[PDB]
């Protein structure tokens, strides 16, 4: 992403819908559920917090955090090797090697006995009340705008309190605005685009940054004069 | 003057008072006058209403630290009222001069305590003690009742007592217990 | 004990006030009702004389984890005026101003 | 600088702890 | 019967228990019988249990009013159980029958006082504070460590003790003092 | 302290308050209330006696830190009599025009 | 008011050396 | 704090005032 | 019982110190017991606090009315500390009762007041007038350093003394 | 449990009535 | 502590285990 | 009331004792 993610309150959606005499029945309540449609739609990973946490694991079992929502990586807390998802079908079951993990609730299944992991998740930004922050961007708010507008019109048009047009047009401007806010938010800045020239350039390819945190996926390949 | 023992006893009988002069050597020549209970219905800002619950004079006894040392064991049902939906205001009137040079403020000639019967509110506040362990949810019944209780129990030790019942009505009055079996019971 | 008696016939009314007021208790809450009443029963007869006091703390610890898992079984309230910060009502009574020869002294 | 009876009484329980009574000598 | 002083001495080396009986008209045939000193391990609802950590006997101490004020201070670490990570339960007895017009309700012979070294929850209330003094904001597992303590108050003032040392045993055990 | 006493009272009643206008207060700000009963009745009781100095001025700067935070705690209003500039009212009272080896001179 | 526990150790060396 | 003599004084008179 | 003046020396070596008594009637048996002087570090809402900075008492010096008002300057450099990146703050005591016939909130026998130095003050707004004279623009440090100031002038008004050195270690020292 | 010896007194007593 | 008749009871009951008529010598 | 195991143990020995 190019430009930054200054966070604002969720009634900034609401400064801007309800300029339209149609939407003047939204509510905060209406606004968290569509934003969080919104949010998980587009599925945007800038848009969430990245945090680490340990845990430790019992027997290939542990308590996972409360806001966690998606994990980018787990590793072991001593040794730093990152685990991978595991194909096993019968992890914790004996009869009568490499690490990995698996993760569905509050649980996550690990193949290691006792050890402590530390997992690198994303959660959302929270306000001084326990609802989401959303990002001030314009396009980002005019976007989600858009998409309680074209529900809310969805709505009145099954009842029959719209004109079919009308829903049309909302259903275009809202795809547009879609795919322009999912390149504004995906196309690497320049900074990033260099993290991704020296991970292109390679005479050498390195191939195991997923051992490592992805620490070295950007670093440039210097080869030696001889 | 001080409280050694304000409380209701836990089988909803008994309000138990234990009041005695503070022991100091300028605390001879006061002695208790009366004990004056009064509840939440017939409160006045100052002093005891002039339609009390139960009033009780200490001289109409043996006449000396006999005074100086007074304690009442009043039946509830007698007063036909609710242990639990009932919260008391006690008033102890002294009787002489304390001597002079005692630093000022503590020749106060009354003393006032409130009485409540705190065992319906841990039976409410139990309810929701399991919230505490759960994680990811704020115990917000646990934290509710906790605030409730330590409203009135501020609004008490400040002497702010109408707020404390307009809080007791808003929050306890509707409290539920079950009353003293009259029929006393073998037990020890 | 005289108590486990009072707690599950508790269960049991609210239990069918329940099923009264509702056509429905959820049968993971039946559940609980039934293992509280089964140890009523056993604690209750003849099964009581082959209990330990280790058997009778993994009991209570067990029975525990039903205080405040539904609306049926509720934490049991007991007699007690204790709490984990007591009162100082101790006074202080000098002695002819007399300190001992390094601590204060009293009556 | 005024004292009211709960100073004294927070004096009272501090100095308690540092003395004790003819018996336990 | 009742507690007088019921505390960890401030140097962490003595458990002071002071019980004394009550000053009534009807208790003057009731005395002091022992004092049973239990702790989390070997709790049990119905009275003290058997193995107990400390039993004392009040006639070995003295050669009437003797018997209605007692006073301990037991050094804790003659008792080799840790000061600061031990929830200690004192029983005491009666060994009397009051009068005949006893109240209803007053004639109970046992009585129970639960203890807890405080300062490793001081200690961990300055830590969580010297957080709070940067940046101003309130950790969450500081509200969390209050909410945990008012439980296990309600419990140990509800009398349900075994559910209080669960919580004790879960959540306070590791403390540093 | 007193003071204590006389915020958390103030805190609560707003808190209450804001529940009877409203039905909702920003658990965020629960948690300051929290803290600061917390912390009175931590001064007001048996545990006042393991403070040092240092200690009261760290549990002082640290509830400062909830002073402005929400409406229901406010900052404290001492009795204070100064400020970072004061006013300078002394007199100049030379003798008859005089002075001394260097410098003027007064009564 | 309020007391830390350097007060109390000045009030009681203070009653301890004029007794 | 830093006391004055006179309330230690009043501390006395106060201690021995239950004498 | 005042202060006639608390500054300051505009050479930054002396700390003036100049305490009276009331001049009313009913505050002839009273007299001046102490100077004890704290800085940002050691001060404490509870009066002075323990390990002062300097402590002063003023027998010591005479041999009545002389003892009713007192004069001090203080090599600030003996004091070991900074007098620019200092707040100093100067507690006075009575050791005398008032008559009976004082108006209530009148007797108390302790009083407080604060120093800074407002060289380094003046040196910074200088700077920023001189930035102003640059094309007549003003920088909006000068305009965060005016209301901060003001802040502390208010905490100190209003007691707040631990948030005011808070602000004051916060802004106008680091 | 204790069972300090009026308990067992109590006991022996009640043993013994139909004894 | 008070004993309720079901105690003794059980007390009965426990005690009766160990012991034996005459004719069992 | 509920007795376990060792409470009957208790009784049992202690009556022996007094027989």
């Amino acid at each position: 992403m190019v430009n930054n993610i200054n966070w604002v309150k969720l009634p900034v959606i609401l400064d801007r819908l309800l300029r339209h005499p149609l939407l003047t029945d939204l509510n905060l309540e209406t606004a968290i559920q569509y934003t969080l449609d919104f949010i998980s739609a587009m599925g945007l990973p800038n848009v969430y917090v990245d945090k680490i946490e340990t845990i430790d694991i019992k027997e290939y079992r542990g308590e996972l955090p409360c806001d966690l929502i998606s994990i980018n990586q787990v590793r072991l807390h001593k040794n730093g090797i990152a685990l991978r998802a595991m194909t096993d079908n019968f992890n914790a079951y004996p009869t009568h090697g490499e690490p990995s993990f698996k993760t569905q609730g509050r649980v996550i299944f690990t193949s290691i006995k006792h050890e402590k992991v530390d997992i690198s998740y994303k959660a959302i930004m929270l306000d001084d009340e326990g609802l989401p922050l959303i990002p001030d961007n314009p396009i980002f708010l005019k976007t989600l705008e858009l998409y309680i507008k074209k529900e809310w019109f969805t709505i009145l048009f099954d009842m029959g309190k719209i004109s079919p047009a009308v829903l049309n047009n909302t259903q275009q401007e809202y795809a547009f605005k879609a795919g322009q806010c999912n390149n504004e938010f995906v196309i690497p800045s320049v900074s990033e685009m260099e993290a991704i020239t020296n991970m292109w350039n390679q005479l050498i390819p390195r191939v195991t940054e997923f051992r490592r945190g992805f620490k070295n996926l950007g670093d440039k390949e210097y080869i030696r004069v001889h | 003057m001080h409280f050694n023992e304000l409380r209701i006893s836990q089988d909803n009988r008994f309000l138990i008072i234990d009041v005695s002069v503070d022991n100091q050597d300028y605390f001879e020549d006061v002695l208790l006058d009366s004990i004056v209970i009064d509840t939440q219905d017939t409160f006045v800002m100052n002093g005891p209403s002039d339609n009390p619950l139960y009033i009780y004079n200490v001289e109409d006894a043996y006449d000396t630290q006999q005074m100086k040392n007074v304690r009442l064991e009043l039946n509830i049902q007698d007063l036909k009222v609710s242990p639990c939906s009932t919260m008391f205001f006690v008033y102890v009137k002294s009787k002489g001069t304390p001597s002079t040079d005692t630093p000022c403020g503590f020749d106060k000639d009354q003393i006032l305590g409130t009485v409540i019967n705190l065992q319906p509110i841990y039976k409410q506040t139990l309810k929701y003690l399991k919230e505490v362990e759960c994680d990811c949810n704020i115990p917000k019944g646990f934290i509710d009742m906790i605030l409730k209780l330590k409203a009135i129990e501020l609004c008490v030790r400040t002497g702010n007592y109408p707020q404390a019942i307009k809080y007791w009505n808003k929050f306890f009055i509707k409290n539920n217990c079950k009353s003293p079996t009259s029929n006393c019971g073998c037990y020890g | 004990m005289d108590k486990m008696l009072e707690i599950s016939e508790e269960a049991i009314t609210r239990y069918f006030t329940t099923l009264s007021q509702f056509g429905y208790k959820k049968y993971s809450d039946v559940d609980k009702i039934i293992v509280l009443f089964f140890m009523e029963e056993m604690l209750a007869g003849e099964m009581s004389y082959y209990v330990t006091q280790d058997d009778y703390r993994n009991i209570v610890n067990a029975l525990y984890c039903l205080a405040g898992s539904t609306c049926m079984i509720d934490f049991p309230m007991f007699e007690s005026y204790d709490t984990l910060v007591h009162s100082n009502n101790r006074t202080f009574v000098p002695r002819i101003t007399e300190d001992s020869i390094l601590r204060s002294t009293e009556d | 600088m005024f004292f009211t009876q709960e100073d004294y009484r927070k004096i009272e329980k501090w100095l308690l702890a540092n003395s004790r009574k003819d018996t336990d000598f």
